[PDB]
């Protein structure tokens, strides 16, 4: 509704570039950690942007065009022996920009949308991450030119964090690793420009 | 280049986009003024609102709003020089006293004044009232209700009437002068009492003689912040 | 015979009807005799040219601006650099002179969208000739040396020849639906008062500008012949696009300047010599 | 059983209604028994004769003024000449007289238009002859030595002879659909208060005068009979035309001054002798 | 003609219309030009997976408790012992934490009725092996020596093994078809005041108690390998039911304490540095 | 109550004869009102609240938590008091779930055992 | 458009409804979030052996 309007030119779609996985550096999970402590946090796109995933071809088109809207999926897999036992659990915030403070408990993390990743049975989470922001689109990128008072690249937050601690048995293995893993099943881009380093 | 989908009715209904509308929305024309049982009454020249109502940096100070000209109707009207049609007043009292105060019409005679004014220099107006002369009037009770929503006719003899001039205190030929207004309001009260006045467009209302913008200046960006500190 | 009245209902006063309403029902008073006499149109009525909205009014041709080409002037050179908002001409200085309709109207509401026309006329003969462009940037400005920016945006490029105007619509790309007024709602400070930081704090809005701009540049240098002038003037129109919008009545941005004089009452007020 | 009346309505609470309109509805209390009984003309009614409008009080005949016509004068000089106004009789002098109806009732309404009719009446036997003739000038009067001017304009030429009376209709062009009246619309001053400019400067309207002229002229000089009188008398009667129209109720221009005397209580006021 | 108006009826006067209901009719004025238009949904919407009603919410899966259970632990003793209040935690202390939707909504209503659905799931492996019991006792609480006491009551066996698991239904039996909550429906202390028995005695009610208690015992103790965990954790989490029920709107039992801040006036205070 | 621009006059130039949508009261007739302020904004939805309200962020996302405001304009000084409701038009979603909460109702109040 | 409305009636205000009289109509304000929502008798009513009137 709001994409027909707000773009006067009609928006393109690299299925090609963006429909494809992509992997981003590794979780590291302890049995040091309590309850409602982050293993991770996203600011998606920008944390797939700046820090992770910068040479990755899902960043291709992320350097001309300066609007699009994001529809994201977010498989995860963990990977411990059956000597162990441990609840991860991984929620999604929409439109989280000044509000990262708050809802950010675990209790937050059952009520918004999320998955239950258990560490023994080595089970795989799939997060449906659709585009809900309080405008029609979400600005792609910073720049030296551009106005100071749009914060950009940052339409969710992504939170990693332990439901219940890991335990492990005698002389077992002291910690696990989570491998994150996301993709783009609808991204429509609006504004072309001339090209940029990406942050 | 694609001419896009519009973004009319996306957001509400509320479309504020015709004429008509615009001049049917009201503007204060006299905020807090005094009414002297001394005079005849307070006198409103029957016009819509323009650069003729426009105030000026240093001038002389008048009993008008001062943001008249700034006003949305007003910059509709700075188009416009030709109007026909009624046009309604809302009068509010400053009082919740059993005293009544008459609003009374005047027809097109020729004169444009406004304010509280005596009629031919006399020095009694009680035993010769202006509302009991023979024109048409309705009075207001403050106990009752202190508001009121006249609507003054369109009794003159032209096709349509002059919205402004080029100079306001021009003493130029007379009966063209007079083209300014289609008549005048009374207000007579009783005792010393304040009161406000409202001017919107009747049902009845038509505008035409299409002139475009004229020369302008603004200096709102001085007296605002960027969104850069 | 003389029964009771058992009917009744519980009702609310209000003082006025239809007071902020534009439309809808009136509680009027006709001062006549007849209350159901309206003013006739049945002779002298409208004319048909006329607009009967303000986005009509928003669709009338007004020259914006005008900038000079010559034969000195390099490619790769901006010649037409601006901010295009139908809000404000400048966002840092005084503006006095005759504004365009579109931006005159646009100056009463508080929110517009919609694509924004511009007609480009040449003032030459048909032995100028050259080729220029025609950029639209959005999010982000292009360094006046690196044409090459430019060229990625959104462009339109004509040759210039027998034809000595163009035609360009202006799109409508931004992260909102509508976009806002950059000017106030409510500016009380008439009588021209000098300006701090503490009056800017308590302004009523924030003057929430745009980073879009609008250039023209030299793809190929002005080559005309000896006969004729080197330097000629272009006439940049602009207007509202056919889905042009406007939204929210408030204060006007720009009010008149020039002869303005306020009236006194005619004729007690010295106007009989 | 006792329900609630959830029913309800906003409503804005006016003092009278009705006042300014003379028709429509009405909030009357009858000071009777049965609120519905009205009085009774079943019997004794209006006589069908009588006017129901006040255009039928300006379609009768009243005489506006006479002159006299002799045999010493001569061809081309103006017999009468006046200002056709139904306002004012004139602009420059007190009034004291028998006023028409239509002038009369016309001093009521604001505004007028229409053709107005003369018959002109000839107090004369059939031994009188001599022709004249009638003209009707707008925008401009004629010099009273120059007849040729007063001919180019509306004229009707009558000649005298056994019909002693001519019809005439003065037709009605200006610049305005309608004419304003002359006289003010409200004037305080009731005890011949001493006049100056600055009690003129805070007139309620401005006199708009009219230079429209009614002349009639000398074409062929009275040549009576030895045996009858040699000056005649004419008496020029004047009513509305049939399509004469009026609007706008105002202060009555003319007042009766004739036998008026105060009314005083009947009978303690020394009444009883 | 102008006719008298006969008609009339009696009226209450009153302030306001539908003040305390929460539909049905409303005496809003709007502030627009249209006194119709709405703020259009047709394109921007609700989302179809959000909740409607305040039960919905109280249908969402909560974290209530965690308790750790260890091969230690004999047969018999009480693992879990908790009052199931959907009002109140605790009666005896302050809470301070993430408190269930359930309980949170809850906390807004004076009254609730219908069956509370708990699930508990294992944090454990496929290694790990022991029966558990779920006891739901009224009228009375049983001795924590003395299971057998506890095993007469409402109870469901749940054997540990593959499925890490079970979900149990907390019925609804009491005296009263619906329970009243336990927290104050108005509380003015705010500041945290030392607070004495004349404060307590002028409360606005009397916190009813419940003594129904939810209890988890050790059926066959957790016999684990060596080469896993012995003390494993357990989460109770906690939602209505599907025939959970809710009335009385009253203030809210439970309130933010975390990152609070109050407004102040942007830009005048001290925004601009 | 504040001063637009911090001027030492407002009745010669009030807000609300500038040309925006205004309604009044009378206290001598009713001196209660029902107005319904509209959605007139860009955004598709508005922000209830932020994490802290008092923090200097960036100014165009700073003002997503109003819609714009209501103005109160009196003749003498005197009292008052607001009231606020939803429209019969109104929507909320971006569903968070309970933050984190503090209690101590239990210490003001009598158990049923003396 | 913004017609005028030129209908009317003649009024008596009175403080209260039905105060005297036992039934008829009420000015009742429900304090409700439903105005037409009443008490159940559904599951819930009076015994029949018990008196309807005071004979």
């Amino acid at each position: 509704g709001d994409l027909v309007i707000a773009s006067s030119e009609p928006t393109q779609q690299f299925r090609s570039l963006t429909n494809r996985w992509m992997p981003i550096n590794s979780i590291r999970v302890t049995v040091n950690g309590k309850r409602n402590d982050l293993l991770a946090q996203y600011y998606i796109p920008e944390d797939f942007l700046s820090t992770h995933a910068k040479c990755a071809p899902n960043t291709i088109p992320f350097e001309t065009y300066v609007y699009g809207k994001y529809e994201l999926e977010m498989k995860f897999v963990a990977n411990g022996n059956k000597f162990q036992c441990g609840k991860v659990i991984i929620s999604v915030k929409f439109d989280s920009y000044q509000a990262d403070n708050i809802n950010t408990g675990f209790q937050a993390a059952l009520s918004r949308p999320h998955i239950m990743l258990d560490l023994s049975t080595n089970n795989e989470g799939v997060l449906k991450i659709p585009f809900r922001y309080h405008r029609a689109f979400v600005r792609n990128q910073t720049h030296k030119t551009a106005t100071a008072g749009v914060r950009p690249g940052k339409f969710a937050s992504i939170y990693v964090q332990v439901l219940s601690p890991l335990q492990t048995g005698e002389g077992g293995a002291n910690d696990m690793f989570i491998r994150p893993f996301y993709r783009y099943t609808r991204a429509e881009f609006a504004g072309m420009s001339y090209k940029v380093p990406l942050t | 280049f694609s001419d896009g989908v519009t973004a009319m009715g996306f957001q509400s209904l509320d479309t504020q986009v015709s004429i008509k509308d615009i001049l049917r929305r009201p503007v204060l024309l006299f905020n807090h003024v005094e009414l002297d049982p001394d005079y005849t009454g307070f006198f409103i020249p029957i016009m819509p609102p323009s650069r003729m109502m426009q105030y000026k940096s240093g001038d002389k100070e008048t009993s008008f709003q001062r943001l008249i000209g700034r006003t949305p109707q007003a910059a509709i009207m700075n188009l416009f020089r030709f109007w026909r049609g009624s046009l309604r007043y809302t009068i509010i009292i400053h009082s919740t006293d059993g005293h009544p105060i008459y609003v009374t019409h005047v027809p097109h005679t020729g004169n444009r004044v406004y304010g509280l004014m005596k009629v031919n220099n006399l020095h009694e107006y009680t035993k010769v009232p202006i509302f009991g002369c023979g024109l048409t009037t309705e009075m207001i009770i403050p106990s009752v209700n202190p508001s009121i929503c006249v609507e003054v006719p369109f009794d003159t003899e032209n096709n349509w009437a002059v919205t402004f001039d080029e100079d306001a205190q021009r003493n130029y030929s007379w009966r063209d002068k007079g083209d300014t207004v289609t008549g005048h309001l009374v207000v007579t009260p009783v005792v010393s009492v304040y009161m406000s006045v409202w001017v919107e467009a009747g049902d009845d209302f038509e505008v035409s003689n299409f002139y475009g913008p004229p020369s302008v200046k603004t200096n709102d960006w001085n007296y605002a912040f960027s969104d850069e500190h | 015979d003389k029964p009771k009245d058992v009917s009744s209902i519980t009702i609310i006063p209000k003082p006025r009807l239809g007071f902020p309403h534009g439309k809808g029902k009136s509680d009027a008073v006709a001062m006549r005799v007849n209350p159901v006499a309206l003013t006739s149109f049945q002779d002298v009525s409208a004319y048909p040219d006329e607009p009967r909205t303000t986005l009509d009014i928003a669709r009338i041709w007004g020259l914006r601006s005008t900038f000079n080409w010559g034969s000195g002037d390099e490619h790769g050179k901006e010649l037409f650099n601006t901010v295009l908002d139908p809000g404000l001409r400048f966002y840092d200085q005084d503006y006095e002179g005759q504004i365009t309709p579109m931006e005159y109207v646009t100056g009463l509401y508080n929110f517009w969208s919609g694509p924004i026309e511009l007609r480009f006329d040449f003032v030459s003969n048909a032995f100028h000739t050259g080729t220029v462009i025609i950029s639209a940037e959005y999010n982000r400005s292009s360094t006046n040396t690196d044409e090459c920016q430019s060229h990625s945006t959104y462009t339109k490029t004509f040759h210039l020849g027998e034809q000595k105007s163009v035609h360009f619509t202006v799109p409508y790309i931004y992260d909102t639906v509508v976009r806002r007024n950059t000017a106030s709602a409510y500016l009380p400070v008439t009588d021209y008062d000098k300006v701090d930081n503490v009056s800017r704090a308590q302004a009523m809005g924030i003057r929430a500008e745009s980073k879009m701009r609008v250039k023209v540049r030299v793809v190929n240098v002005l080559r005309p012949v000896a006969s004729t002038t080197s330097t000629i003037e272009v006439l940049v129109y602009m207007r509202g696009g056919k889905n042009y919008a406007l939204h929210g009545l408030k204060q006007s941005t720009y009010w008149p300047s020039n002869s303005v004089v306020p009236i006194d009452s005619f004729p007690p007020d010295g106007y009989d010599p």
